[PDB]
């Protein structure tokens, strides 16, 4: 009998930090003997920098794929929102837009992705702002500055945020001035109309609720707003993946100082206390055991690329298909009763916010499947039922109660009725 | 008389014929990204995360001609022209930039990288008299 | 790159690995018996991780490849054999038809699309409003005034056609953003 609008986030993981590591820094030392001895193992540490340079190229490719489809199709006007009214139809908008104007230049983040972009350090230009410390002046101890001189440094992807999130914000307002891209040409509001007509609301109270629409809309933006106070689930997921990578990084570091069943970890303290002839065993099997550890490090990273790529394919399918049209496909782009769907840049990844139709209130009522007119002719509903009110055939939605007279547009002709159908001589035409 | 880390780092030394405190930091080791083109004379170098003037004097002895600080450590052999973007670059560096080259000083052009762009059309956007304006093909 | 991987995989057979000789035969015929085990285990060591990691690498690029045939199939059975409702999937969203040939490795399509060339500014009007509180609004168009008429085209192209039950939908009430029009008698 009533409804509402309900919000829900969603994260899908799109990119990862690329890391790089070094051919000789790292496997032997920065000292010469030691790799007199790595050449007789031929290209070894080749074949590693022959893997981490395709996952950076998937990587690249996979974040241009995103990009074309965040672009593709879009036709904006000239008189671009230069200060203007960002909202559209008593809908606030400027809390998930950035600045697409001549002005508001090297910044074209939203009010909803600060938010998300100042609750993580490790982001894209977190490594760039601590890397450069450790020259002019670092703290006492850094992690960063000593994985760098090691041979572990992560690089920058090939396009930044800035850019991905103009792109985003740029794909937002599609759908809201003319010419409508992604609405195939129907304004904001008749399109919300036609995205809730078919799950069987009629039109008779889309009109005269659209207050009611609006303010629905707001509450679920602020809802999803002030949502990231707390600790949500796309938050988590991203101080996670955060984790994993530092983990990662920090465990691979530690491979210097094992032993390996050598006589110290040091590679300096063999060759200024050991004769030349004897050092080369201990020599071998450090080199094996960091040689080992690169091989699981690079195992490890191509076994996380695939679902890295599966993800991104996720995503990209889902920008294609729910936000920039909408496709008949049930049970895919939110939880059965989907309206509308928005994105947003999210650090390694997108963000994702779906609008549902919740109702409110119920009501029992005796409904038929389809009755048999007179003269042996057929006649069933579609997307909705069968009601009676005061002795007399009715039709009603499958989603609201509102009853209207049956007519040739609601419902669909048979030459032959069930036996299981309710006899009705008294309507003809009605 | 030292000091250490959660995991094995020396980062500290006191001496005892003098009583000094001092603190220990690892020497630069790092490597330069350079991009070549197909038949030209010297490459672009690029030292990420590196000011130039910690490169001119502790790092490179060479005279460079030409260097300017940029977003991801300056680079040498190249011309500082952000406000110019191109389409197709083969010589990617990173966080929306790229060097491409032009057949002639420095040769190598440090420019912006902005694959995607969008059709704009000279259109109103509020109504006028309660009618939209649209481009019908 | 398959050319490559299979080259670097035999060149690791001239490695000595911490040996005297990156050679089986000049190994037994140049020591005692007892002494040979100790470099023969030093080959042998190499070459089984170096057939591990090949292993691990295609079991890493299979996976890949056989992501990228299932979505080929899913492409051929949705754009070739069938017209799939789908926007944004067999091409850039104004797809017609595809056609699908063999190729090496794969397979190759051909996505015909539709590329209009010319363009014609016009105003439009996103729903009417009818004498007795009755609204209309277009199904796949807009409503244009041409001549104190109003008329209907596509939204793809400008062929000015009546108003009639098959272009536009019947609404029982109109917001008042609308614009009213009493003199359209074709119900
Ligand atoms: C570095 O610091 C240490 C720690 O303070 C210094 O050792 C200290 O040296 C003083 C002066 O020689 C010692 O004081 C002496 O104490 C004895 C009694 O034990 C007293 O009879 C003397 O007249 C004098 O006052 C102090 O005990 C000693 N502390 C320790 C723990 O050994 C050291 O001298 C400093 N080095 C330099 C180069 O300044
Ligand atoms: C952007 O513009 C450049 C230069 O006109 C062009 O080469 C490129 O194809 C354009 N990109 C898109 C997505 O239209």
């Amino acid at each position: 009998t009533n409804f509402t609008i309900a919000g829900h986030e969603e994260f899908i993981q799109t990119s990862s930090p690329k890391v790089t590591i070094d051919c000789s820094a790292f496997v032997c030392s920065n000292y010469a003997a030691c790799h007199d001895l790595l050449s007789e193992y031929g290209t070894f540490c080749d074949n590693i920098n022959s893997i981490l340079n395709e996952v950076n190229d998937l990587l690249d490719i996979t974040q241009l794929q995103v990009a074309n489809a965040l672009m593709q199709g879009v036709t904006l006007s000239s008189n671009l929102n230069t200060n203007l009214h960002s909202d559209v139809d008593n809908i606030d908008f400027k809390s998930l837009l950035g600045c697409l104007g001549s002005q508001c230049g090297s910044s074209s983040r939203s009010p909803l992705e600060d938010l998300l972009f100042n609750k993580v350090k490790l982001s894209d230009v977190g490594f760039v702002e601590a890397y450069n410390n450790c020259t002019g002046g670092s703290e006492i101890r850094d992690l960063l500055c000593v994985q760098s001189f090691n041979g572990i440094k992560v690089l920058p992807p090939i396009l930044s945020e800035t850019q991905i999130s103009g792109y985003t914000t740029a794909a937002t307002v599609a759908a809201m001035f003319p010419p409508w891209s992604a609405a195939a040409g129907v304004p904001f509001p008749l399109n919300v109309q036609y995205r809730i007509n078919g799950l069987g609301v009629t039109m008779d109270v889309l009109n005269k609720n659209q207050k009611l629409i609006a303010n629905a809309f707001n509450k679920a933006l602020l809802s999803i707003q002030n949502g990231f106070t707390a600790t949500p689930s796309a938050l988590a997921k991203i101080q996670s993946v955060v984790n994993a990578n530092a983990q990662a990084l920090n465990s691979l570091l530690q491979q210097l100082f094992n032993k390996f069943g050598a006589i110290s970890s040091s590679l300096q303290e063999i060759l200024s206390r050991l004769d030349p002839p004897e050092a080369q065993v201990q020599i071998d099997r450090l080199i094996n055991g960091r040689l080992t550890a690169l091989n699981a490090y690079v195992s490890q990273q191509l076994s996380d690329i695939t679902l890295i790529k599966a993800g991104a394919s996720r995503a990209i399918e889902k920008v294609n298909e729910c936000v920039k049209s909408q496709s008949p496909r049930i049970n895919f782009c939110g939880n059965g009763n989907h309206i509308l769907s928005l994105v947003q840049n999210a650090p390694y990844g997108l963000l994702f916010i779906h609008f549902s139709y919740k109702p409110t209130s119920f009501k029992t009522v005796l409904v038929s499947p389809g009755l048999c007119l007179s003269g042996d002719r057929g006649i069933a509903p579609k997307q909705g039922y069968f009601i009676k009110q005061n002795d007399s055939w009715m039709f009603t939605g499958s989603s609201y109660y509102y009853p209207e007279p049956i007519s040739d547009k609601n419902v669909v002709f048979m030459n032959s009725c069930s036996v299981n159908f309710t006899k009705a001589p008294f309507i003809y035409l009605n | 008389n030292l000091l250490y880390d959660s995991n094995g780092n020396i980062i500290g030394f006191k001496d005892f014929l003098t009583n000094k405190t001092y603190t220990i930091l690892p020497c630069y080791s790092g490597r330069v990204s350079a991009a070549f083109y197909q038949n030209s004379s010297s490459p672009a170098l690029l030292y990420r995360n590196l000011k130039c003037s910690y490169v001119l004097n502790n790092i490179s002895f060479i005279s460079q001609p030409f260097y300017f600080d940029s977003y991801l450590g300056c680079v040498l052999n190249a011309v500082n022209l952000t406000s110019y973007s191109v389409s197709s670059c083969d010589l990617r560096m990173g966080s929306g930039f790229c060097i491409d080259y032009a057949l002639p000083s420095s040769p190598y052009r440090f420019v912006t990288f902005e694959p995607f762009n969008v059709s704009f059309v000279n259109d109103s956007v509020e109504t006028v008299g309660g009618l939209f304006e649209i481009q019908i093909p």
